[PDB]
């Protein structure tokens, strides 16, 4: 698919994914709400090639519940992350890979942080306060590098955000259908109906 | 070299007539009679081989000339001014006409093609 | 094809066989290869046979013009003929001449031109694809100042082999003899030939 | 892609007793679009009636071009074109395009006023004539025109009856081809009376 | 998927009242060098039957082993080897097209074009060919490569339908093979003099000739033939 | 398409089939392939039908001219010649292959010619997709010295082999036959051995069969007096 | 480089009447503008009175054809000697061609027979497997030369009743076996005229409660 | 090719058209572009037929599997995810399939799922595939309501087909439409294009371009 | 550029096109005029490649403005139209052809009647009641089939393209940034400004 | 490269030149391309000279592993493993060997397997790039029955026709005799072959 945003502010990480599935010649739907959750405070974005992106997401969505099923335990954003990376770098040698770029939203109960992951569909994987797949980054980094700050409010980060898709709605020019917004912080995931 | 006679050589006199036209006529007069005559099943056109030398061979000289299978051309005045005219209206015949409609053109649109051959003669430089 | 000239004691002899081939099938059997450009300059031709044609077409018609101004052309002369075609239009053409001719002061005289459009003055030529399998054989077997007799089995023998292992060429083996006496046209048919 | 079959559409003409026909579809398409109904693809200069099938530019261009040159022949000659020295004339300007040709299929259909005999004619886009007694066809339905002319066709068929012949062998056709459709004419061609016909037909 | 490097060209065939003809001539070209002169590609397996092969001969001398088995092992625990369970000219045909679109199917094809000519137990004619893709048809006359262009024809004019057969005499058959031999090689670059020659009667039996030549040439004409349109000498 | 020419005793004659396509389908059932280039020397075309048309007809208008201008009767040569050299200088992008045959004041003559320029000599030449097939019949039944009667027996003989064996080549033989000191006689579909059967039912539609949405009369006269 | 297709031309029809179906095919074989064959059976009885024609690349055709003879042979071996009806035939055959969907039999696939109702049925494949229940179909190189003339003579498309102008069409009534016999004539010999790998001979075969009947026509030879 | 279906108060409209053509050729008018699943699911048919006949017969079969092994209706979302995961296990080979898969059940009501050949499976309430997909979702966009009657959603989709049969070369023959219900599909009939067409046309007073 | 629509009513012509100009990447404009006036009673609008339109819709302005003066006539829709098709159908066969698809808008004021020219870059006229170029008719024609009458008021006129506009922006992938509405009638060409 | 093969009344006699070519580029001028397989069982190798040793390497292990269990191999047999592995591997192969051997029942035989890996039983048999211009020499000069002396010319001057042509031939020509007396190998160097 196509935009996919994260930042990463005081207390939660904020996801933004476009609502646009175009086949083509034609806007198939306008409300597609492209993540999965991974665990109760962990969150994957996903973009890139048609069925590889939802096949990918409810595989690595599926291996995740497993696991904290079998432990009992939820696994830290950081831990789910490489997880995600390995499966990556290791489909890029396959016979098929997987066309997937991710950004992976948790909050670690156990240091009390936020932490986002960016993971393109060749296994790089970076920590980052904010990050991007495809053009998106090319529009709004500009905007997040003059505007963010570490300590900043989850309503400050939904402002900020803000004015990165009214960037990208001015600049781009594909229509995607404005942006799902999602909140992972302590309580863990919520979704922003109003954008 | 080139032709550098870029400029009409027939132009108007004070009097209206063109002095070129007028002497190619004279000339015309001067020539051996030929005639035509129309029918109703068909047309005749002759004339006279004056035979420039007894030595000569008359028969060699077609003063008469086929233009198309359909149309015949005979002349006085000037004969070497005939004969290059008869090769021209022969040519033109075919590319202006047979090649284009695959059939020989109708006479009085072959006699415009000559006249404005001898038209041209009369203006261009 | 295969072709070839053969100088000798009292001239100059040239050899082709007559297959003509599109691809497999043979378009004309009985092809004549030798073509004349002047009364005692012909030429042996090989490569494209509307390329060949062409330029021996305009060939004859320069020597034509050239003796009616200057008398009879020389064998290197008409070679220089050939050659300029040749090579001012080598992007253009696929052409493989041999060039043969009979003066009286020089006597017998064989240049050949290959594609690029060289001359090369030679006491003989071979060409063509079958030409390829007679290397070893007319080197071996060539002598100059042969007579007449001995040129025709030289030339016979070696056209029988390259037709014998190139299919590209075939039917009979023409000659055409040229000396001071005139010019003589022989062929040799399959029957003749095949048993050397 | 293939100049050819972007637009769409046929012509076919046939021969009668003392009669020619000639028809057409009204399609005109940007490959799977329709954009017109109304596209005819038969004109007429005098008595002489031209078909053009193909590349609808080269349709348009071809009949202007058709239209200067018969309108400069009548000048001259003072007399209207016949359509043998008109089927010469198509031949002589599609061949003069040899290496840059128009993407047509044209069809000459008349008849001759002072022989009264019927006449009809088909070119390639390169301008070789097809002189048949029976019928000519052409467009991007031409095989299945063929298939129906072959089996449709009798010679001699009175105006009448040729119009039911000529119809149904274009309906049919155009019915089993994607690029053509949309509306039918039919033109019947008597020495000094011609009727114009409009068919209703499916427009998908 | 290969290339042909050795090749053999046209094998012909036809049908006439007791039986089947079958020639072919005996050259291996290697591309336009006329390599060897002494190949043999007409196969006879037992009394009843020649398989004739064109194309590739490194796949042909395969073919012919693979045939050279096939009488072995039929004769394997089969005391009627010799009789009622001989090897009949459609189990060889079947065989050797089952293993020609087998092939074809892997990608991984015999280069050959093959006619199976025979008599079967019932005195019937045999005439079938099978190619390298696996496509398989009979006819009166049958020919591969260049004769089929060329030697068709010709025998077509002899046998045109299936009621010519029994009109058709082995004297008129063979003149008309030997013919088309000499036709093809007029006109066929890749086309040898030699050539052989079987009839398979259903009287006579197997008849495999050697060693023949093509021969009533007519080469004459040539001598008055001069230039390519103007030249007069 | 089949075409061929045979030399014989006192002439020559050329033949063709009279089947012309476009890929599989046939266009024309009944097309002329033998060309006048003067009126006795006639050539038979394969390859690129418009090209074939094309070029016999310049040629031959240009023979015609060169005839009234030397007052001598057309040349083979000079008709061999002018469309050779017209050929190869578009380098075989006219496909026009031709066999010409005629009669001159020189003789009686028969050549081949290819489109990118190249000529040939024989007493017996074939062209076109049935060519291998007509000159099977050719190379089995020519013979040196033969009449009228057996040239042109031969001739459509091979054109046959080729009507029924090509399956470019098909419907009927025409014949040309160009003798010395006499008129060139074209023999038009001179053998039809492909008649179409009667039909097993008659495809005459009643009438009123066809829906119809409009008439109208179209004025094909000019614009009226008064 | 190896080309493991071809095509051998061919035309062939399948018409279902109200209790017949036939099956009809020409007998001409070829390779390019060569003939190899005038009569090369292309019709097959494959038994339980079902007919079929595997038209295109002849190789892929005759594999087809004998797979599914083979079907039919353990059908009867593995359910008891049961007759196996059209439709079911028609659901085998769809499996054996998309088998190979990936490297498919280049050939048009038509059957004929009759229902399990004693109906008339011919069922109209592609090379890779989709198939349908058709009451006319023609198959391989002039199929666009007859299958309009077919939609106007045994539909009666765009055939209306004379004085209504458009308003009634022409009723859809049934057609006996010497009627739809000549119109398949008909319509070969018309794609003979036009079309040049279509000729030599006509094989029909006849599909009734009676069994499988066989008619052979000539067909011009050019 | 036009094939669509609809999300309604009703249930599921399954439209489409049927035609089918190689190049320019008009193969068949009477091809049958909705596959029957079983009595409660349907399938259309676009891209490859082959395809989409025999996998949607197979996902049939594993229908009748699941609810043997079960004893519950499959439900749509399984049907489609079944459908959907084996064409992804082909992805790359070559597959052509894009298909609405269309149920009404207890537990989810009346759904459609969008399944198509490079993996794809999306729900949703309007889909619209083919050569002349754009034409019908026109008519579509503009008249659908959610409080549509079963008669007038019947004939939404049989106009949206028309309009596109119409416009598009390559879209024709006749409209083949479906209702779906809880209780199983009910098929509405064939319709001939060229019949419809006028009728439509002077009923409607649309279509004014076109004389008639 | 992208979407070109036309639509002739009962009185007048009314021309929409779109107003964003997209090089590439990054959307440069969003309030691009595409089209000319060629003479007072006659609009023309245009699509296709850049630097190509602009250049060929000022030639044709020119031409059509120096025949104006010469004769001190206006040219009627249907001259002007064959005038540019001529154009296109010269330019096809160019050394570097004009690729540039038109719709001429004109009002007759000798007939009393407005008329719509469509014409592609090869020289492929029509005249049509509604028409338009590119993917713009796929997603409107059968919205303009269905509502579409020829006795249509300017307003009628003006409501059916506002319906046709809404379904290119729910359809369309691309963003062209809504569209500059013109109408062509009896009083010459006006500007809807608010659209 | 130049290789051949001939029969004689003592045996056979197998011969080659010395010239490994990388393009223009003379990598060895001195190669022995004659190679044994078995005692009087060897071969001439033309190709790639990768897939030709790995071939000989192949057929040496094969007839010593014969010889252990079943004796002495015949001519005939060694052929056969040649021709098993060049055409059972003809797609990933470039490979001309001729085949030459002494058996004393059969006496002097060879057998040449071209590039498609069929086998043909000859008198004499020539390969390699070189082989191709002394198709006529070889056939015109080339008799059955020759004694040692004869076949020795034969070759040393075919040789030398093929080195003289070929720029792909060259240095010395090597030769192995094998008769009933045993294996001789020969030499020779251009000075003594160049003046022939
Ligand atoms: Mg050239
Ligand atoms: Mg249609
Ligand atoms: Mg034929
Ligand atoms: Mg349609
Ligand atoms: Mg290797
Ligand atoms: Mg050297």
């Amino acid at each position: 698919m196509d935009i996919i945003l994260g930042i990463r502010v005081q207390d939660s990480v904020i996801l933004a994914s476009s609502k646009a599935v175009t086949r083509g010649i034609s806007v198939l739907k306008d409300s597609d709400d492209k993540t999965r959750q991974l665990s109760p405070h962990t969150l994957m974005s996903f973009a890139g090639e048609a069925g590889d992106t939802v096949q990918f997401a409810e595989y690595i969505q599926a291996n995740i519940q497993l696991y904290s099923i079998r432990e009992d335990y939820e696994l830290s954003p950081q831990a789910v992350s490489s997880f995600v990376r390995q499966e990556l770098a290791k489909s890029i040698r396959s016979r098929r890979p997987y066309q997937v770029n991710v950004l992976i939203g948790g909050y670690d109960k156990k240091k009390n942080k936020p932490e986002l992951y960016q993971i393109d569909y060749l296994g790089t994987k970076v920590e980052l306060p904010y990050g991007a797949h495809g053009y998106s980054g090319f529009y709004t980094f500009s905007l997040l590098d003059h505007h963010y700050r570490p300590d900043m409010t989850t309503e400050e980060g939904l402002d900020l955000l803000k004015l990165c898709v009214q960037e990208l709605e001015k600049r781009m020019p594909m229509d995607f259908k404005g942006v799902i917004v999602k909140i992972v912080d302590k309580d863990g995931i919520r979704q922003v109906d109003d954008f | 070299m080139t032709d550098r006679y870029s400029f009409s050589l027939t132009t108007f006199s004070p009097s209206g007539k063109l002095g070129q036209i007028d002497y190619a006529l004279t000339a015309v007069k001067q020539g051996v009679t030929s005639l035509g005559i129309k029918a109703t099943n068909g047309v005749v056109i002759a004339t006279e081989k004056k035979s420039s030398s007894p030595l000569a061979m008359s028969e060699t000289l077609s003063k008469v000339s086929l233009l198309t299978p359909d149309i015949g051309a005979v002349y006085s005045g000037m004969g070497p001014d005939y004969r290059v005219l008869v090769d021209k209206s022969r040519k033109v015949a075919h590319t202006s006409y047979k090649r284009i409609y695959g059939e020989y053109p109708p006479t009085k649109l072959l006699v415009s093609e000559v006249a404005k051959i001898m038209q041209e003669a009369t203006q261009s430089g | 094809t295969s072709i070839m000239a053969v100088t000798f004691k009292d001239g100059v002899i040239l050899g082709a066989d007559s297959r003509t081939t599109t691809g497999a099938y043979i378009a004309n059997r009985v092809t004549d290869k030798l073509t004349r450009v002047h009364d005692k300059i012909w030429c042996c031709r090989s490569g494209s046979a509307a390329d060949t044609q062409a330029i021996a077409d305009i060939v004859q018609y320069h020597l034509e013009l050239y003796t009616s101004q200057y008398g009879t052309p020389s064998t290197e002369t008409a070679a220089s003929v050939f050659k300029e075609l040749c090579y001012e239009n080598k992007d253009n053409l696929t052409a493989g001449i041999i060039v043969a001719g009979y003066d009286d002061k020089n006597k017998g005289e064989v240049y050949t031109i290959p594609l690029g459009g060289s001359v090369h003055k030679l006491p003989y030529a071979i060409a063509g694809s079958g030409s390829t399998f007679i290397y070893g054989y007319c080197d071996k077997n060539f002598r100059e100042n042969m007579s007449k007799e001995e040129t025709v089995d030289f030339i016979k023998h070696s056209l029988s082999q390259a037709i014998k292992w190139d299919g590209s060429s075939g039917g009979v083996i023409r000659m055409v003899v040229l000396t001071a006496a005139g010019v003589e046209r022989l062929i040799f048919y399959p029957d003749e030939y095949e048993q050397l | 892609s293939d100049p050819s079959s972007i637009n769409g559409g046929i012509v076919v003409a046939m021969t009668g007793k003392d009669c020619v026909a000639i028809a057409c579809d009204l399609r005109l398409g940007s490959q799977s679009l329709g954009v017109s109904n109304k596209f005819e693809k038969i004109f007429h200069y005098g008595h002489v009636f031209l078909g053009i099938t193909g590349l609808a530019t080269d349709v348009t261009t071809l009949n202007e071009m058709f239209r200067y040159k018969t309108n400069l022949y009548k000048l001259k000659e003072e007399r209207a074109i016949e359509p043998e020295t008109f089927t010469q004339l198509v031949s002589s300007s599609l061949y003069e395009r040899r290496f840059g040709p128009y993407f047509v299929g044209p069809v000459v259909a008349g008849i001759n006023s002072k022989s009264g005999k019927p006449f009809i004619a088909g070119f390639d886009l390169i301008g070789c004539i097809d002189e048949a007694k029976d019928f000519i066809v052409s467009g991007t339905a031409s095989d299945q025109l063929f298939g129906m002319c072959e089996s449709l066709y009798e010679p001699n068929l009175e105006p009448e009856d040729l119009f039911e012949t000529i119809s149904q062998a274009l309906l049919n056709a155009a019915d089993r081809d994607a690029l053509s459709g949309w509306g039918a004419v039919v033109y019947i061609i008597k020495k000094d009376e011609v009727v114009k016909r409009y068919l209703k037909m499916r427009q998908d | 998927t290969q290339q042909p490097i050795v090749t053999g060209t046209s094998v012909i065939s036809m049908k006439y009242d007791n039986g089947v003809i079958i020639a072919a001539d005996n050259l291996g070209s290697y591309g336009s060098l006329l390599r060897f002169n002494g190949v043999e590609r007409l196969i006879p397996v037992g009394d009843n039957t020649v398989v004739g092969i064109s194309g590739d001969i490194s796949d042909m001398q395969h073919i012919e082993r693979l045939l050279k088995d096939l009488v072995t092992e039929n004769a394997y625990d089969n005391p009627l080897a010799d009789a009622e369970e001989a090897l009949e000219p459609s189990y060889i045909f079947e065989y050797l097209a089952t293993v020609m679109y087998q092939r074809r199917s892997k990608m991984n094809p015999l280069w050959n074009a093959i006619i199976v000519a025979g008599v079967q137990s019932n005195g019937d004619q045999f005439l079938r060919y099978v190619n390298l893709l696996g496509v398989t048809y009979s006819s009166p006359t049958l020919a591969t490569g260049f004769g089929a262009h060329m030697a068709n024809p010709l025998l077509r004019k002899v046998v045109d339908r299936e009621s010519d057969i029994p009109k058709t005499t082995v004297q008129v058959a063979e003149e008309a093979i030997v013919n088309a031999m000499r036709v093809l090689y007029y006109r066929d670059a890749r086309s040898s003099r030699n050539f052989s020659l079987a009839i398979i009667d259903k009287n006579t039996g197997l008849t495999f000739k050697k060693n023949l030549q093509v021969e009533n040439m007519k080469w004459d004409f040539a001598k008055d033939i001069k230039g390519y349109g103007t030249q007069k000498i | 398409t089949t075409i061929v020419g045979v030399k014989f005793n006192n002439g020559v004659v050329i033949a063709a089939d009279t089947r012309s396509t476009q890929g599989p389908i046939v266009a024309d059932k009944n097309c002329a392939k033998l060309h006048r280039i003067s009126p006795k020397i006639w050539c038979a075309g394969a390859g690129t039908a418009a090209d074939t048309e094309a070029v016999t007809q310049l040629i031959g208008s240009n023979i015609e001219l060169h005839s009234l201008y030397t007052s001598r009767e057309p040349r083979v040569v000079s008709a061999l010649q002018m469309l050779k050299q017209h050929l190869f200088k578009y380098q075989g992008h006219i496909g026009a292959y031709l066999i010409v045959a005629g009669v001159d004041p020189t003789g009686s003559h028969l050549f081949s010619i290819h489109a990118e320029g190249s000529t040939d000599v024989g007493y017996y030449l074939s062209l076109g997709s049935g060519s291998l097939a007509a000159m099977a019949v050719l190379e089995s039944h020519w013979k040196q010295d033969l009449t009228k009667e057996e040239a042109i027996k031969l001739a459509s003989d091979a054109i046959q082999a080729g009507i029924w064996n090509d399956l470019g080549s098909g419907s009927n033989v025409d014949v040309c036959v160009m003798e010395i000191g006499k008129d060139a006689e074209y023999l038009r579909n001179y053998l039809t051995p492909n008649v179409r059967e009667e039909k097993q039912k008659s495809y005459k539609f009643p009438r009123g069969t066809t829906a119809v949405l409009k008439e109208s009369i179209v004025n094909i006269c000019d614009i009226q007096e008064e | 480089q190896f080309n493991p297709y071809g095509d051998n031309g061919g035309t062939i029809l399948g018409i279902a009447g109200e209790d017949f179906a036939v099956l009809a095919g020409d007998t001409r074989n070829i390779t390019d503008y060569s003939i190899n064959s005038r009569y090369e059976p292309k019709v097959f009885d494959c038994g339980d009175n079902i007919v079929m024609s595997a038209n295109g690349f002849a190789a892929d055709g005759d594999a087809l054809v004998k797979r599914f003879k083979n079907s039919v042979k353990w059908y009867h071996f593995d359910h008891n000697d049961k007759k196996l009806s059209i439709n079911s035939a028609a659901r085998n055959i769809q499996h054996l061609l998309y088998g190979k969907r990936f490297f498919p039999y280049y050939v048009h696939t038509i059957i004929a027979g009759l229902d399990e109702d004693g109906k008339g049925a011919v069922y109209s494949f592609d090379p890779v497997g989709s198939y349908e229940r058709e009451q006319c179909r023609a198959g391989g190189a002039a199929a666009s030369l007859i299958m309009p003339f077919l939609d106007n003579q045994v539909n009666f498309k765009n055939q209306y009743e004379p004085g209504t102008n458009g308003k009634v069409k022409k009723p859809l009534k049934y057609l006996s076996v010497e009627e739809v016999i000549k119109l398949v004539r008909d319509s070969f010999t018309s794609a003979t005229e036009r079309h040049i790998q279509v000729g030599d001979g006509l094989e029909i075969l006849i599909v009734t409660k009676d069994g499988v009947r066989k008619e052979f026509y000539e067909l011009k030879r050019d | 090719t036009t094939t669509l279906a609809f999300r309604f108060q009703g249930g599921i409209i399954v439209a489409v058209d049927s035609r089918a053509t190689a190049g320019n050729w008009v193969a068949s008018q009477t091809v049958k572009k909705v596959i029957e699943i079983n009595p409660f699911l349907l399938g259309t048919m676009a891209g490859g037929a082959a395809d989409c006949q025999f996998w949607e017969t197979w996902l049939g079969s594993q229908c009748r599997l699941h609810e043997l092994r079960e004893k519950e209706r499959i439900s749509v979302a399984a049907a489609s995810k079944i459908l959907s995961n084996l064409v992804y296990q082909y992805k790359g080979a070559g597959l052509s399939m894009g298909t609405m898969i269309c149920g009404y059940t207890r537990k989810e009501g009346p759904t459609i799922y969008y399944v198509d050949s490079d993996g794809t499976r999306l729900k949703g309430d309007i889909f619209c595939v083919g050569s002349g997909q754009t034409f019908a979702y026109g008519v579509l966009d503009s008249n659908y309501k959610w409080d549509l009657s079963v008669e007038d959603a019947l004939y939404l989709g049989k106009r949206s087909i028309l309009a596109a049969a119409h416009r598009d070369a390559y879209s024709g023959g006749s409209v083949n439409l479906y209702h779906v219900t809880e209780d199983g599909w009910i098929y509405h009939g064939n319709h001939d294009v060229g019949e419809l067409f006028w009728k439509v046309k002077e009923e409607e007073g649309s279509f004014n371009n076109v004389i008639g």
